[PDB]
C-alpha cells in the first residue's frame, strides 16, 4: 500500500512503460510523457488479472519494463559512511555561501573604488583649472613661499589617489584568489554529491521496529 | 547594488567617537578635517568653510549656502545629500571622505529618486541602465496602473483620502454568529465615547447603550443628543442639530490610529468585535473631520522622467527544434567525473509536454555538442506558458549529477516564439535538490555573468512567429447517474489522485461542468496541454465559465496552472469577489504566486499594485513582504521595479517607510556588533555597551516617532531605555519597549513592546502564525468559539524580523520553576482572576487549550517542550517559537496539568461535567478544518515557491492529510481522531 512519495522515487531515470501494482484505499502506475499515470483496477472481459497484464506486454501503451521487489550489520558500515560525507558536503556549502557574499561584495567595493577615483580624478583637473591663474599671478610677483602652499596642497591629492588606486588593485587580486578558492570548493561540491545520490537509495533497508 | 552590511562604513560596523572626513573644496584644495560622528552634514560644512580660509585659493569659494556635499556611498553610487540634517555615521558612506559642489538639475526630482531608492534599498539609476526592452516597458507601462490609484484616491478628495490612510478595519461579514449575540445585553452594546475639550487634556466622558448594528455616524449622533440633554429644545429641534453635526466628527480608537470612517455596522469593526467577544468596554475618541483632514498631506503623483512581417504560430509545419551548441565555464575535478551533457525538456509548470532529449557526451574540458536536438511535440500544438528547462550534467552512466539549471521562455511577452542565436548563464543547484533539471525555478538568464554560459540557437522561419490572438482560437474549438462521481471529485482535496479513468471521464461530460463550478481545477489537470485542439475548446470553457470563491480561484494561481487564461480567471475572481479584509489575511501567498508568472506585466501584480495603492493597510504590508525577499537575487529585480512602482505613487508614506527601514538597519548593525565582535563579552559587558549606543543622539532620532512594521496603526514614541535589554539567546534578540505618544494611551496601550531578533529565518513562524488565524476564523464565523492567539510576526530581510510581544503571559516552564504538582498551575489562574472571573477565565482556558491541541495536531507540531506554551493572566493559551520546532526535525500536547484547570476540582478525574465537553469541542472544532482541507491545501501549495526547507515539494504537504484523514469517510476521522486524543495521555530541563 506504498506511500505517494514512493512511487516516484522509483520512476526516476527509468525508460517510459515501467510498471508496478499497488494496493488502494490495486493501482496500476505507469511512466510515459516523463510522468506517472494512475489505471487502477477493479477487483473485466478476461477471468484473470494475471491473464490480462501478460497480453498488453505482448493510447494504449505497452508494459514494457516490469519493477521487481528483489535487489544486517554490514549496512550499519554504510551508513557511518553516509554521516562522514554528509558533515563534509555540508561543511563545503557553508564555506561556498560565505565565499559567494564575500565575493559579492568585493566586487561592490571595486565599483565603489572606481567612482570614488573618478571623483579625486576630477578634483585634480578641477585644482589645475583654478590654480593655473594664481599660479601666475605668484610668478609675477615672484612668491614663491605661496606657489609651495599650492603645490604641497597637489602633492597629498595627487598622493591620496594613488593610496586609493593600489588599495583598489590590492582588492581586485584578493577577488581572483577567493574567485579560485570558490571554483575549487565547487568541483570538491559536485564530485561529492553525486556519491551521497547513490549512497542514498542504499538507505533503502529491511523493516524491523529495532533502531541500529 | 545593495550595499551587504549595515556598517557606517565599508568594513566598519560603528565609526569611532572622532573621525578625520577629506574634504575636496571646489576651489581645488584638499583639507582634513576632524568631524563628531554624530555631528550633522550643516555642522561639518560650517566647520569646513571655516578652516578652508587657512588653505590657497580661498577668495575663491562662495557662501556655503551655495553650495552641497557629494560622496561614493556603500552601494557604489553617488548620492547628493541635500538634507544637511543628515548626521554622518547615517550617511552610509563608502570611505570617510565629502567633495563640496554647485548643485544642477531638478532639485525635487533628485531627492525623491533617492527616497524611492532607500526604502526598496536599491538605487533607481541602475533600473535606468538596464538593457531589457521587458524591463523598460514594464517601468513604462505599470505607471499605469499608479495613474489609476491615484485618480482614484483623489474622487470625493476629502474623505477618499483619509480612507486611503485610515482605511475601516472591519470584517467582512456583517452577519455576526450567534454565540456573539449573546454577549450583547438585549441586541445592544455599552459604549464610551470621549473628547477633548481645551490645550489641556480636559477629559469628558460619554457612556451610550446603543444598537451593535448602528453605524458610526449613529453611535455620534447618540452622544450629540446626550449632550443637547441639558439644553432645552424640541423634539425636531434636537433632530435639525444632531442631523447637521453628525457629519462634523469622527469616531477614532482610543489608544491607536484606528479610524470608523466607513459606513458599515459598529460590530463589523474588529476592535469592537473583539470587545464583545472578550466582555470589554469599547473606548472611542470623539474627533473633528477638519482636524483629521487637515493633518492630510494634500498630496499629487506627477509622472517620473521615464515613460516586420509575422505569421500566426499554427501556420508552420515542422517539430520544436533547439540546437545545444557548447557551454563556456565547467567547474569539476576533470578526474572523479569522466564527461557532461546537457539534458533538456520543454515544460508547462511542473508537467512536462514530451519525452525528455539529451545531448551526446563530451569531455569536461571541451564542453561543445553543437547538435539539433528532436522533441517530440507539434509547433502548434505548444502552449502558451511552454517553456525550456535544461542543464548541464556531470557522469561517474553510473552516478548522474547535475552542475548548472536554466530554463528559457519559448515566448516573448510580445508573444513572439524566440529564434536565433541565444545565450545563457545558468544557476547554481538549490541546496537538497538531486533533479537533473528545476522546471519550478526562475525563467531566465543569470545576472551574475561570472557563471556557466551555455550557448543555443534555435531555428530561423520566413516570418516572425507569432501565437495568435484568442478569436482565431475560439472560432476553431466550436451519460446518466454519473453526477454522484462528478460532485464526488469536486469535493476530494487537490492533491488527491485523479486515475487516467477519471481525466478522460470529466474531459467527456467538461460541457456538463460548466453546473459545478468548483470542479475546474480537477478538469484542467485532466487536459492535455500538448494539443492544440484540446486546449482551444478549455479556453472557450473557461472564458464562459461561472465565477467561483476566491479561496478555491487562488489554487488556479499556484505552480500547477501556469496557463494565462487560467490565471486571468483567477484574477478576475479576485478583482470583483475577494474583500480587502480577505485580501490582507492571504497577502503572503498572493506576493509569492507574483513568481509563477512568466512575465513582469499581467493582470496579477497590476490587480495587487491597484490594491496596494488604493488601501495603505495593504501597502504597507505588500512593501515588507516584497522587501525582505529582496536579498534574493532570483527576485530582486522583479520585486525591485515592484517595489519601484509602488514607492513612486503611494504618496507620503514614503517618508514613513524610510522611517521605519532607516529604524531596523540601526537595530541590524547594532545586533551585528554583538553577534560578531562583541560576542565573546559578558552579559554586563554587552549591556554597558548597548545602553550607550542607545543613548547618543543619531540613535535616539531614528528609533523614536515612527510606525510600527507590526502594525502602523500602533506608533512607537520615546523609547524607555530602562526597560531595554539584550535577551538570553546565542543570537542576541533585543527586547524594545516604547511610550505611545497616542494622546490617551492610558485605555488601550501605554507600551508598545517588540522583539528583534537578528539571524533566524521567521518566514516559517509567518506562516505558521498565518494559518492559526484562519482556523479561528472559520471556528468563529462557523459558532465554534476558540480562541487563538497568533500573535505579530513579519520577516523584513534575510533572517532579520520582528515579534509582537504577548503582555501579562507566562511560559508554563515560568509557573513550574516557582513551586513544585498539577494543582500549582490550576493554583496560578485561580489566584489571578477570583470571583465571577474565575468562571470566565476558566472558559477562555478550555476554549485556547482545545484549539491549540486541534490545530497542533493537524498542523504536526505536536509533542511540543512545555517552554513553548504560555498562559495569559486572564487564562488564554497559547504556542510560541514555531521556527525552534521545525528545526529540531505524542500528536496533542494535553497534559495532566491542564486536565485539572479544565476540569477545576478533584484530581483524581478520568471523566468529568466540564471535561466530556472540551472533548466536544475538539471534535467540532477537528471536523470544521476537515470540511474546509481544501482551502489549507492551496495555501500551503501556494508557499512551494517560497524558499523554505520544509515545503519544497506537494510530498511534504501530503502529512495533512493523513491528519484530517481524508482519504476516509468522515464518520471514521472522526474515530481516527478520538483515537490521538485518547493516546495523547500521561528531570524536565534536560
Ligand atoms: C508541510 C506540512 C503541512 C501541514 C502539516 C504538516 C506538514 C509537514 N509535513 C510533514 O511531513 C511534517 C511533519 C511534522 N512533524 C513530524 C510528525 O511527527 C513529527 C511537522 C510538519 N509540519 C510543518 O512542517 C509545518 C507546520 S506549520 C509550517 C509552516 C511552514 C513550514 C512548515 C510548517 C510536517
Ligand atoms: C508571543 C510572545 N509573547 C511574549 N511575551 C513575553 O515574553 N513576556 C510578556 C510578559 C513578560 C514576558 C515574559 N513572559 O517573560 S514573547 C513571545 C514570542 C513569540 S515568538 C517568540 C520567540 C522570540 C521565542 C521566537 N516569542
Amino acid at each position: 500500500d506504498i506511500s505517494r512519495e514512493e512511487v516516484n522515487e522509483k520512476l526516476r531515470d527509468t525508460a517510459d512503460g515501467t510498471f508496478l501494482v499497488r494496493d488502494a484505499s490495486y493501482t496500476l502506475t505507469l511512466r510515459k510523457g516523463g510522468n506517472n499515470k494512475l489505471i487502477k483496477i477493479f477487483h473485466l472481459t478476461f477471468s484473470s488479472v494475471v491473464e490480462l497484464i501478460n497480453h498488453y506486454r505482448n493510447l494504449d501503451v505497452k508494459l514494457l519494463y516490469p519493477v521487481s521487489k528483489y535487489q544486517g550489520k554490514k549496512l550499519h558500515e554504510y551508513n557511518t559512511q553516509f554521516q562522514e560525507k554528509s558533515r563534509e558536503y555540508d561543511r563545503l556549502y557553508e564555506e561556498y555561501t560565505r565565499t559567494s557574499q564575500e565575493i559579492q561584495m568585493k566586487r561592490t567595493a571595486i565599483e565603489a573604488f572606481n567612482e570614488t577615483i573618478k571623483i579625486f580624478e576630477e578634483q585634480c583637473q578641477t585644482q589645475e583649472r583654478y590654480s593655473k591663474e594664481y599660479i601666475e599671478k605668484f610668478k609675477r610677483e615672484g612668491n614663491e613661499k605661496e606657489i609651495q602652499r599650492i603645490m604641497h596642497n597637489y602633492d597629498k591629492l595627487k598622493s591620496r589617489i594613488s593610496e586609493i588606486i593600489d588599495s583598489r588593485r590590492r582588492l581586485e587580486e584578493d577577488l581572483k584568489k577567493q574567485a579560485a578558492e570558490y571554483r575549487e570548493i565547487d568541483k570538491r561540491m559536485n564530485s561529492i554529491k553525486p556519491d551521497l545520490i547513490q549512497l542514498r537509495k542504499t538507505r533503502d533497508q529491511y523493516l524491523m521496529w529495532l533502531t541500529q | 547594488p545593495p550595499r551587504p552590511s549595515s556598517g557606517e562604513l565599508w568594513g566598519i560596523h560603528l565609526m569611532p567617537p572622532r573621525i578625520l572626513v577629506e574634504c575636496l573644496l571646489p576651489n581645488g584644495m584638499i583639507v582634513t578635517l576632524e568631524c563628531l560622528r554624530e555631528a550633522t552634514l550643516i555642522t561639518i560644512k560650517h566647520e569646513l568653510f571655516k578652516e578652508a580660509r587657512k588653505y590657497p585659493l580661498h577668495q575663491l569659494l562662495q557662501d556655503e549656502s551655495s553650495y552641497i556635499f557629494v560622496s561614493v556611498t556603500q552601494e557604489a553610487e553617488r548620492e547628493e545629500f541635500f538634507d544637511e540634517t543628515r548626521r554622518l555615521c547615517d550617511l552610509r558612506l563608502f570611505q570617510p571622505f565629502l567633495k563640496v559642489i554647485e548643485p544642477v538639475g531638478n532639485r525635487e526630482e533628485k531627492i525623491l529618486n533617492r527616497e524611492i531608492g532607500f526604502a526598496i534599498g536599491m538605487p533607481v539609476c541602475e533600473f535606468d541602465m538596464v538593457k531589457d526592452p521587458e524591463v523598460q516597458d514594464f517601468r513604462r507601462n505599470i505607471l499605469n496602473v499608479c495613474k489609476e490609484a491615484v485618480d482614484l484616491r483623489d474622487l470625493n478628495s476629502p474623505h477618499s483620502r483619509a480612507m486611503y490612510v485610515y482605511p475601516p478595519n472591519v470584517e467582512s461579514s456583517p452577519e455576526l454568529p450567534k454565540h456573539i449575540y449573546n454577549k450583547l445585553d438585549k441586541g445592544q452594546i455599552i459604549v464610551v465615547i470621549w473628547v477633548i475639550v481645551s490645550p489641556n487634556n480636559d477629559k469628558q466622558k460619554y457612556t451610550l447603550k446603543i444598537n451593535h448594528d448602528c453605524v458610526p455616524e449613529q453611535v455620534i449622533a447618540e452622544a450629540i443628543r446626550k449632550k443637547t440633554r441639558s439644553m432645552l429644545l424640541s423634539s425636531e429641534q434636537l433632530k435639525l442639530c444632531v442631523l447637521e453635526y453628525q457629519g462634523k466628527y469622527i469616531l477614532k480608537v482610543c489608544g491607536c490610529d484606528e479610524y470608523f470612517l466607513e459606513k458599515y455596522p459598529l460590530s463589523q469593526y474588529k476592535y469592537i468585535r473583539s470587545c464583545i467577544m472578550l466582555g470589554r468596554m469599547p473606548n472611542l475618541m470623539l474627533m473633528a473631520k477638519e482636524s483629521l483632514y487637515s493633518q492630510l498631506p494634500m498630496d499629487c503623483f506627477t509622472m517620473p522622467s521615464y515613460s516586420t512581417s509575422t505569421k500566426s504560430l499554427w501556420v508552420i509545419n515542422s517539430a520544436l527544434r533547439i540546437k545545444i551548441l557548447c557551454a563556456t565555464y565547467v567547474n569539476v575535478n576533470i578526474r572523479d567525473i569522466d564527461k557532461i551533457y546537457v539534458r533538456t525538456g520543454i515544460y508547462h509548470g511542473g508537467e512536462p509536454l514530451c519525452d525528455n532529449v539529451n545531448t551526446q557526451r563530451v569531455p569536461c574540458s571541451n564542453p561543445r555538442w553543437n547538435e539539433w536536438l528532436n522533441y517530440d511535440i507539434y509547433i502548434p500544438d505548444l502552449p502558451r506558458a511552454a517553456r525550456l528547462c535544461l542543464s548541464i550534467c556531470s557522469v561517474k552512466k553510473e552516478e548522474h549529477c547535475p552542475l548548472a539549471w536554466g530554463n528559457i521562455n519559448l515566448f516573448d511577452y510580445t508573444d513572439t516564439l524566440v529564434s536565433g542565436k541565444m545565450a545563457l548563464n545558468l544557476w547554481p543547484v538549490p541546496h537538497g535538490l538531486e533533479d537533473l533539471l528545476n522546471p519550478i525555478g526562475v525563467t531566465g538568464s543569470n545576472p551574475n555573468k561570472e557563471t556557466p554560459c551555455l550557448e543555443l540557437e534555435f531555428d530561423w522561419f520566413s516570418s516572425v512567429v507569432k501565437f495568435p490572438d484568442m478569436s482565431v482560437i475560439e472560432e476553431h474549438a466550436n451519460r446518466e447517474n454519473d453526477k454522484e462521481q462528478l460532485k464526488a471529485i469536486s469535493t476530494r482535496d487537490p492533491l488527491s489522485e485523479i486515475t487516467e479513468q477519471e481525466k478522460d471521464f470529466l474531459w467527456s461530460h467538461r460541457h456538463y461542468c460548466v453546473t459545478i463550478p468548483e470542479i475546474l481545477p480537477k478538469l484542467l489537470l485532466s487536459v492535455k496541454w500538448n494539443s492544440r485542439d484540446e486546449v482551444a475548446q478549455m479556453y472557450c470553457l473557461v472564458k464562459d465559465w461561472p465565477p467561483i470563491k476566491p479561496e478555491q480561484a487562488m489554487e488556479l494561481l499556484d505552480c500547477n496552472y501556469p496557463d494565462p487564461m487560467v490565471r486571468g480567471f483567477a484574477v478576475r475572481c479576485l478583482e470583483k469577489y475577494l474583500t480587502d479584509d480577505k485580501l490582507s489575511q492571504y497577502l503572503i501567498q498572493l506576493v509569492q504566486v507574483l513568481k509563477y508568472e512568466q512575465y513582469l506585466d499581467n493582470l496579477l501584480v497590476r490587480f495587487l499594485l491597484k490594491k496596494a495603492l488604493t488601501n495603505q493597510r495593504i501597502g504597507h504590508f505588500f512593501f515588507w513582504h516584497l522587501k525582505s525577499e529582496m536579498h534574493n537575487k532570483t527576485v530582486s529585480q522583479r520585486f525591485g521595479l515592484l517595489l519601484e512602482s509602488y514607492c513612486r505613487a503611494c504618496g507620503m508614506y514614503l517618508k514613513h517607510l524610510n522611517r521605519q527601514v532607516e529604524a531596523m538597519e540601526k537595530l541590524i548593525n547594532l545586533t551585528d556588533i554583538l553577534k560578531q565582535e562583541k560576542k565573546d563579552e559578558t552579559q554586563k559587558v554587552q549591556m554597558k555597551f548597548l545602553v550607550e549606543q542607545m543613548r547618543r543622539p543619531d540613535f535616539m532620532d531614528a528609533l523614536q516617532g515612527f510606525l510600527s512594521p507590526l502594525n502602523p496603526a500602533h506608533q512607537l514614541g520615546n523609547l524607555r531605555l530602562e526597560e531595554c535589554r539584550i535577551m538570553s539567546s546565542a543570537k542576541r534578540p533585543l527586547w524594545l519597549n516604547w511610550e505611545n505618544p497616542d494622546i490617551m494611551s492610558e485605555l488601550l496601550f501605554q507600551n508598545n513592546e517588540i522583539i528583534f531578533k537578528n539571524g533566524d529565518d521567521l518566514r516559517q513562524d509567518m506562516l505558521t502564525l498565518q494559518i492559526i488565524r484562519i482556523m479561528e476564523n472559520i471556528w468563529q464565523n462557523q459558532g465554534l468559539d476558540l480562541r487563538m492567539l497568533p500573535y505579530g510576526c513579519l520577516s523584513i530581510g534575510d533572517c532579520v524580523g520582528l515579534i509582537e510581544v504577548v503582555r501579562n503571559s507566562h511560559t508554563i516552564m515560568q509557573i513550574q520553576c516557582k513551586g513544585g504538582n498539577s494543582h500549582t498551575l490550576h493554583q496560578w489562574l485561580k489566584d489571578k482572576n477570583k470571583g465571577e472571573i474565575y468562571d470566565a477565565a476558566i472558559d477562555l482556558f478550555t476554549r485556547s487549550c482545545a484549539g491549540y491541541c486541534v490545530a497542533t495536531f493537524i498542523l504536526g507540531i505536536g509533542d511540543r517542550h512545555n517552554s513553548n506554551i504560555m498562559v495569559k493572566d486572564d487564562g488564554q493559551l497559547f504556542h510560541i517559537d514555531f521556527g525552534h520546532f521545525l528545526d529540531h526535525k505524542v500528536p496533542f500536547v494535553l497534559t495532566q496539568d491542564f486536565l485539572i484547570v479544565i476540569s477545576k476540582g478533584a484530581q483524581e478525574c478520568t471523566k468529568t461535567r466540564e471535561f466530556e465537553r472540551f472533548q466536544e469541542m475538539c471534535y467540532k472544532a477537528y471536523l470544521a478544518i476537515r470540511q474546509h482541507a481544501n482551502l489549507f491545501i492551496n495555501l500551503f501549495s501556494m508557499m512551494l515557491g517560497s524558499g523554505m526547507p520544509e515545503l519544497q515539494s506537494f510530498d511534504d504537504i501530503a502529512y495533512i492529510r493523513k491528519t484530517l484523514a481524508l482519504d476516509k469517510t468522515e464518520q471514521e476521522a472522526l474515530e481516527y481522531f478520538m483515537k490521538q486524543m485518547n493516546d495523547a495521555r500521561h528531570d524536565w530541563i534536560f
